[PDB]
């Protein structure tokens, strides 16, 4: 989810052309117009004026290049942008909709020029995507062959025989990962040139997918100024094609299951649904929109419009903005690079903005700050496989080397969750926080995986509760791997086919595993122990099994370990829910009860699986679409793409709870601290459930995006980068909103004497009195509230206490407090400063005076008050905050009488 | 660390200092007429401490000279406020080189009683070394002018290896 | 997290006791602070239940209970000469013990009640040989044994478990490390002092006189303070006999040149780092490697060097191998400009990276190894012409290349850390 960078832009240039352009003359264009990416073969592509070049993207390398000649570029323009033959591979409601055709083909892309041309260059690469994930670990199939494809192998100058650099670098040639698998070599491909086809209109956008006709072939929907062009080629020939009429036609987008295009007219954005068998459009005017369009853009199934001072996410289905928001600078270059987090460039191109899909800033270059052209300006970027590799006109680029969120077991309710990050390096980063203590936890833990290969995609990391157990999986290799951290001890377990896996509590994994044989699915429930002996297989582990059935689909499968555990009501045994597994399937849900029994200590043995119920989704909540679910009484409670949505009978009838929810940070003993749309709102699962006011909702104003939260300590963590040329860094920076949920309490009418119970063991909470009396008072509002808080605050002893906690509360907030307002406190305050006096002399707590001696003077309303406080001091000591206070005000005194005496103190004193 | 001193010279700005980031530094340690707080930047932890802010003022000359940095805040909406800037500005020289600091009051309170890009060309003229604007309801500068503050305040040949390849 | 280290271990069905550690390691010059938490997993509720086997709920009573640190120096005699110290090749040799210190006499445990005793051992000796175990041919191991009897059945059982425990070696104020002596024949301290702990006008004088800077006069006045080995390790970053200055040859820069040929320029950003602190690096390598010679990859590593002492080697001849702990590679086809480089060791209250020390027989270093590939530098170093026509000039990758292996080590100081982790 979440892209943090590794360490500062390891920075490159593209080599100079090789050939001469002109026939006497030579101009080696060395400026990158775009950039674009081909996982599908493992190879990036840029685009230049006047060549393309195409390089090994993990191994990063060029390889090919056309370098096209002064006819050419005189005939067909210079390269303008190069657009690629994506497969959509799902439907689309207007070009295909029998989606079994899928399976790999040709590797096409192609470039629109300055004069409306599309050359359709096509690469031919001995690979395939499965082969290409299998060797170099790129998450590419989601729907050795020798060394004859090896290129740029460095041999030794002195013994020829013997490689030194095959891909990344030879360690002159462990059982846990690894046939010469570690080399990761560079393989060669083709380009070519296949056919040029000339349009008399510019080309706005284009798109090119692939279709089945039988035989394969693509489609190519081009916007022409005047309308829709689609085009049907099958071997690069121009088969029959289409035209619709569109007016002022700006960006084509498939999004959705639909194809879309998006004009420009009256300050409207007018989004226009093409259907071209039925040969039809929907027109669908968007809200105020007076900027010209930027870029559309296709997330998490809603479109995304940006402009260059907003951008609004435009929802598909209901077809109305749902969300809206603005950056403080003004769009130049705007892109998804993963599936959640996309990058916003400012107009400035020197920093980019790692920005999530709801507006809230995560990540963010800070440039331009007035260190000093030696400037680099970024003209396109694209991510693949946590690299991020941004461009610049100026012919360089930056390969970037990001980390990576991998999600964590869903909401156990025991202790909080833990937020880990994972690099192509094989290192895996992990904060958690301190739970009950009072210090928070400012160290990220470092896990290297016990492999010197680089081709691992690390598809799950799961920490189990107590942090004593690390179960992971690498999928390109189908490798498990279970690394206990008290002991720092791995155990590898290979041949396995995991595709969803979760802790079930302490030594349990819910293990979603697939069969070769019959291609069947299984749920398995394995009890990794801490010490395994002869080296076991993962099989034996397993104490139960559940077999789907064959002909339902599971969408995903999700494991909550509850907090509080009901009693089973039938040696009792004491069965109880101790956690809940909920299959999600196209056809039925079905919710697994772990009934188990609970020792004093803890080790929760299970005892058996009771089927709750099959409830039958409906496909109006999108149960693809789900990323969480809980079984809470009698109904389910699940996150929907965008919407906590309830289903709890009651006919079973749906319900949206939130309508804008981004993110779910964790959930801690029926609480559920989601993220909605530029704010953190803690919520309580049953008021929730009931459609109740949240729980407390505070603002996120500037990079502090929560990772985590510690809600006893009202502590919320955040993933900051210091990040410079010269080195990166990540750090946690803790904000406590202590204070906010006491206001909100407040205004909840809670009845006092709870609160102050409820929080008065915080160190903060002192504080978190303070912060609301000084900004109740300054403008105005009810003061009376935390007055009385205050008030009672130190009052409620286990001979009388004399108040010193609402003293000091009480000094810190006047002398921070300006002038003008001293009087208004005093009048809400039914005390005055000789009081204050009197008190501390009782009490003989002379840090009060010292810390209120600058406001008894110039009070709202000779000096012996000084010597007083002095002798005070003085006299504490002798009965180091008493030593320091003294010897401010000394040093106060002798400015004093230099200014103006420190003689009828010093004899005072005697 | 180093313990910075700065005398301020309203009191608001000093009041929205505090009361804004709850950010894990709230223990401000307080001592007489000056408030000291430790202030957080790019895991560097350096103490900013306030030393002065009718009746009284008359040893704040005392205090520029210890003082590291000698604030400088004036009301937009009048310009009696932004014309005794100088007065104090050349006093504060008067009294080792500090980084001095210019900014404006109510911002957002009619507004713009004085240009502010006539503010910027003065305080260039005067030499001052950052300039920043801010307001007391909730300035969205404040924080920014304080971490400007913080950056300006202050805080070899190389090693030939020169071994060649195993022979 | 757990804000301690703490490992659990069940004495009976009905009993658990709980080590915690104050802090991950613990430095020569500082005590061994443990607390041993013991408590009854029974309910006083279901203490007056009533075949019903209610044994698990009885209290249970301890007679003897006892905790010992050990350490012991384990080495293989194929490298290590054994002939000169005063199972096939692993040989060990003891170097401390505590001796065995009572944790209690007759304690007596009811259902749901927690005992704890803290633990605190004598001031450890200042020249202690730091814990060592990421090697193979030598290491350090120091291991608490903590063991007691319970009653439960009518023989009397004894149960006892141990511990490893971290120790760093004494680090002075200005990086001054002890030359950890270890051919010695043992060391033998008290048995360490154990609290059960209980559940629930000079100085106005001296001030005159003082009166007659600010932190130095209350220093003063509190008189009528960085000692610890923690608060000296975090302020070394603001600066600048058996001692020996570990920060000696610092430099921030380093550039590599083979036969006075410069290769690339290493900048480090900062001349000397923790165990649990991230190395950052800055390699240029285009601008300053020279016109002639490309370097077309270049791998990063952080490595741990054993210098064995000559004195104590067996003789029967190549330099140590450095054992990696990370490594990074590059690939630099394209003019690189620079390269930056994030190596960051494992981190973990468990475990953690050895710092950088010296004992008698060998010598424990920490280097960076970068080893490049250098090829000529031809005009288009990737791509040679495949087809040229009429509107395009195709270009593909090069079969075969050739070059050298050139590497290098950087020394880079990485001493103890002061900053402990909370513990899982």
């Amino acid at each position: 989810m979440h892209l943090w960078p590794v360490s500062p832009p390891q920075l490159l240039r593209i080599p100079p052309r090789n050939a001469e352009l002109g026939e006497g003359t030579k101009i080696d264009d060395c400026n990158i117009l775009q950039s674009m990416t081909l996982p599908q073969a493992n190879v990036l592509i840029m685009l230049t004026p006047t060549r393309v070049l195409i390089y090994n993207f993990k191994p990063m390398a060029l390889v090919a290049s056309h370098e096209r000649t002064m006819a050419s570029l005189k005939e067909f323009g210079d390269n303008r942008s190069m657009k690629r033959s994506a497969p959509y591979n799902d439907i689309i409601e207007g070009l295909i909709s029998k989606k079994d055709s899928q399976h790999q083909g040709k590797l096409i892309f192609y470039v629109m020029t300055d004069k409306n041309f599309l050359l359709t260059y096509q690469i031919l690469k001995n690979c395939t995507n499965e082969i290409i994930f299998k060797e170099y670990g790129i998450p590419v199939i989601e729907p050795d062959y020798n060394n004859d494809d090896d290129t740029l192998t460095v041999f030794d100058k002195n013994s020829s025989s013997r490689i030194i650099q095959n891909g990344f670098g030879i360690t002159k040639e462990l059982h846990f990962l690894s046939e010469n698998i570690d080399e990761l070599p560079v393989k060669k491909l083709e380009l070519r040139l296949k056919v040029v086809l000339k349009f008399d209109y510019e080309i706005i956008d284009m798109i090119g997918i692939k279709t089945f006709s039988g035989r394969y072939e693509e489609v190519l929907i081009v916007l022409f100024p005047h309308g829709l062009q689609i085009l049907t080629i099958s071997d690069f020939k121009v088969s029959k094609s289409s035209l619709v009429e569109v007016k002022k036609g700006s960006k084509t987008i498939v999004c959705n299951k639909q194809l879309m295009v998006l004009s420009h007219d009256e300050k409207q954005t007018i989004v226009s649904i093409i259907d071209i068998e039925k040969q039809a459009v929907e027109a669908i005017p968007l809200t105020d929109t007076p900027d010209e369009l930027l870029t559309c853009l296709e997330v998490n199934g809603y479109l995304v419009v940006v402009y260059k001072e907003k951008i609004i996410c435009f929802d598909t289905r209901i077809k109305k903005v749902s969300h809206s928001w603005k950056p403080p600078f003004v769009i130049k270059l705007c892109d998804k690079i993963n599936d959640k987090i996309l990058l916003l460039v400012s107009e400035d191109s020197v920093n980019i903005h790692f920005y999530t899909e709801f507006g809230n800033l995560l990540f963010a270059t800070y440039f331009d700050e007035d260190d000093y052209a030696a400037e680099y300006k970024i003209s396109d970027f694209v991510c693949l496989d946590k690299s991020l590799i941004t461009v610049s006109h100026s012919g360089k680029y930056q390969v970037w080397k990001l980390w990576e969120e991998i999600k964590q077991t869903q909401f156990d309710f025991r202790n909080p969750k833990c937020y880990v990050l994972t690099n192509t390096n094989n290192d895996v980063i992990i904060y958690s926080p301190v739970t009950s203590s009072s210090i928070n936890n400012d160290n990220l833990q470092v896990i290297k995986l016990p492999t010197k290969t680089f081709n691992n995609h690390i598809a799950f990391v799961k920490i189990n509760s107590s942090l004593r157990l690390f179960a992971t999986y690498v999928s390109n290799k189908n490798i498990l791997l279970i690394h206990n951290l008290e002991t720092n001890m791995w155990s590898s377990f290979a041949d396995q086919n995991v595709l969803d896996l979760h802790w079930l509590g302490d030594n349990y994994l819910v293990c979603h595993m697939k069969n070769d044989d019959g291609s069947t699915n299984l749920k398995c429930l394995q009890i990794p122990l801490q010490e395994a002996n002869p080296d076991v297989e993962l099989s034996d582990y397993v104490m139960w099994e559940y077999n789907v059935p064959e002909n339902t689909i599971v969408f995903s499968l999700h494991v909550n370990t509850l907090s509080r555990y009901k009693l089973l009501k039938m040696q009792p045994d004491a069965l109880l829910k101790t956690a809940e597994i909920i299959l999600v399937t196209d056809t039925q849900t079905i919710v697994f009860d772990v009934i188990s029994t609970v020792h004093p200590c803890g080790l929760n043995i299970i005892k058996k699986f009771y089927q709750y119920l099959k409830i039958n989704i409906p496909i109006d909540v999108l149960p693809n679409k789900i990323e969480w679910i809980i079984n809470m009484k009698e109904g389910l409670l699940f996150f929907a793409d965008r919407k906590f949505i309830k289903l709890g009978k009651v006919g079973w009838q749906t319900l949206t709870l939130l309508d804008n929810i981004e993110k779910i940070i964790d959930v801690i003993r029926d609480e559920i601290f989601v993220v909605q749309g530029h704010n953190y709102v803690v919520y309580s699962l049953e008021d929730l459930w009931d459609d109740k006011k949240p729980l407390v909702s505070i603002p996120i104003e500037e990079d502090l995006y929560p990772i985590s939260t510690t809600p006893e300590t009202a502590t919320t963590h955040t993933l900051h980068c210091i990040f410079n040329a010269r080195f990166s860094k990540l750090v946690v920076k803790h904000q406590i909103y202590l204070d906010q949920l006491i206001l909100a309490k407040l205004e909840d009418n809670t009845d006092l004497e709870d609160i102050s119970h409820n929080y008065r063991f915080l160190k903060p909470y002192k504080f978190a009195l303070e912060k609301i009396l000084s900004t109740k008072i300054l403008r105005s509002d009810s003061l009376d509230d935390i007055l009385k808080l205050i008030k009672m605050y130190d009052n409620t002893d286990p001979s009388p206490p004399t108040h010193s906690g609402m003293l000091e509360i009480i000094s810190n907030c006047l002398r921070k407090i300006e002038t003008k307002y001293w009087n208004h406190l005093f009048t809400n305050l039914k005390m005055t400063p000789r009081d204050l006096l009197a008190l501390c002399i009782e009490e003989n707590e002379a840090k009060m005076l010292g810390v209120l001696l600058l406001v008894f003077l110039n009070y709202d309303e000779x000096x012996x008050x000084x010597x007083x406080x002095x002798x005070x001091x003085x006299x504490x000591x002798x009965x180091x905050x008493x030593x320091x206070x003294x010897x401010x005000x000394x040093x106060x005194x002798x400015x004093x009488x230099x200014x103006x005496x420190x003689x009828x103190x010093x004899x005072x004193x005697x | 660390l180093t313990k910075y001193k700065i005398v301020f010279l309203k009191t608001s700005l000093i009041t929205r200092f505090m009361y804004d980031t709850f950010d894990d530094h709230y223990q401000a340690t307080i001592g007489i007429d000056f408030l000291s707080k430790t202030m957080y930047l790019d895991d560097k932890t350096i103490r900013l401490q306030l030393w002065d802010t009718e009746r009284f003022r008359s040893l704040i000359p005392s205090y520029i000279r210890d003082s590291r940095v000698a604030i400088i805040v004036y009301d937009i909406t009048k310009r009696k406020s932004f014309e005794y800037i100088d007065k104090w500005i050349e006093d504060v020289k008067n009294e080792e080189n500090v980084i001095l600091c210019i900014v404006g009051n109510k911002s957002d309170l009619d507004e713009r009683q004085i240009s502010t890009e006539e503010g910027e060309k003065k305080a260039k003229l005067l030499g001052a070394k950052i300039f920043m604007e801010t307001s007391t309801k909730a300035g969205y500068n404040v924080k920014a002018l304080f971490k400007k503050i913080a950056k300006s305040l202050p805080e070899n040949k190389p090693g030939v290896i020169d071994i060649s390849t195993a022979e | 997290m757990r804000a301690h280290r703490i490992d659990t271990f069940l004495i009976r069905e009905n009993i658990k006791l709980e080590i915690i550690h104050e802090s991950n390691s613990y430095f020569g010059g500082e005590h061994i602070s443990i607390a041993f938490r013991f408590k009854h997993l029974g309910s006083q509720h279901e203490l007056f239940n009533y075949q019903k086997q209610m044994y698990f709920h009885q209290p249970v009573t301890l007679i003897s209970g006892y905790v010992q640190i050990s350490g012991v120096f384990q080495y293989d005699s194929e490298v290590i000469s054994e002939s000169k110290f005063k199972d096939t090749s692993i040989k060990t040799l003891p170097l401390l013990l505590i001796p065995q210190t009572l944790l209690f006499s007759e304690i007596s445990l009811e259902p749901g009640e927690v005992r704890t005793f803290y633990f605190k051992s004598t001031k450890l000796p200042k020249d202690i040989c730091p814990s060592y175990s990421s090697s193979k041919v030598a290491s350090i191991n120091y291991t608490l044994e903590v063991g007691a009897d319970v009653l439960s059945d009518d023989n009397i059982e004894k149960f006892s478990n141990r511990v490893p425990i971290t120790i760093a070696p004494y680090i002075s104020s200005n990086a001054e490390q002890y030359t950890s002596r270890l051919d010695k024949p043992a060391i033998i301290l008290k048995t360490g002092n154990i609290k059960e702990l209980k559940p629930r006008x000079x100085x106005x004088x001296x001030x005159x006189x003082x009166x007659x800077x600010x932190x130095x006069x209350x220093x003063x006045x509190x008189x009528x303070k960085s000692y610890s080995v923690r608060d000296n390790i975090s302020n070394l970053e603001q600066k600048m006999s058996n001692l020996l200055p570990q920060l000696i040859n610092l430099q921030n820069a380093y550039q590599i040149n083979r036969n006075n040929e410069t290769m690339a320029k290493v900048s480090l950003s900062a001349p000397f780092y923790k165990t649990t602190d991230d190395i950052n690096l800055v390699i240029e390598l285009d601008p300053i490697t020279t016109p002639l010679l490309k370097v077309t990859s270049l791998t990063v590593s952080l490595e741990s060097f054993e210098i064995i002492n000559p004195k104590y080697k067996t003789e029967g001849g190549s330099k140590p191998k450095g054992n990696s702990v990370y490594e990074k590679h590059f690939i630099c086809f394209d003019e690189c400009k620079s390269v930056s480089v994030k190596l960051l060791p494992p981190r973990s209250p468990t475990n953690q990276i050895t710092g950088q020390f010296k004992t008698d027989v060998f010598q424990h270093k920490w280097m960076i190894g970068l080893k490049f590939v250098i090829i000529a530098k031809t005009e288009s170093i990737t791509l040679d012409q495949f087809y040229e026509d009429k509107k395009g000039i195709l270009f593909h990758s090069k079969e075969n290349l050739e070059g050298e292996e050139f590497t290098c080590y950087v020394p880079i100081p990485i001493l103890c850390t002061s900053e402990d982790f909370m513990g899982w």
